[PDB]
């Protein structure tokens, strides 16, 4: 509600495994889409200025 | 008109309120009704609705 977002997308932003090729447990960077659609769900509910 | 009168709307409003639809090609010289409610401004990708 904070962030005026929906909670499995905020599930998503913190399921973010930021590795970047190893170094910890592994690399759950979403594909492009994914990237794109999870940016339109946690930007839709913005106001317009 | 009435609605104009007490709710102080727009006419496109009060006429899509009382029963219209959104009148999406307006005169086109400007930003039309569809557009004015999800356009302002698209998201990222063009509006298809």
């Amino acid at each position: 509600s904070a962030l005026h977002t929906m909670p499995s997308v905020i599930r998503t932003l913190v399921n973010i495994r930021y590795v970047t090729a190893l170094n910890k447990a592994e690399s759950n960077l979403p594909s492009w889409d994914e990237w794109q659609t999870l940016a339109e769900n946690m930007e839709a509910g913005l106001s317009t200025q | 008109l009435f609605y104009s009168h007490r709710y102080a709307l727009s006419f496109d409003d009060a006429q899509v309120l009382n029963g219209s639809v959104i009148n999406q090609y307006a005169d086109d010289d400007s930003v039309s009704h569809f557009n004015r409610l999800f356009n302002t401004p698209p998201l990222k990708g063009k509006i298809f609705e």
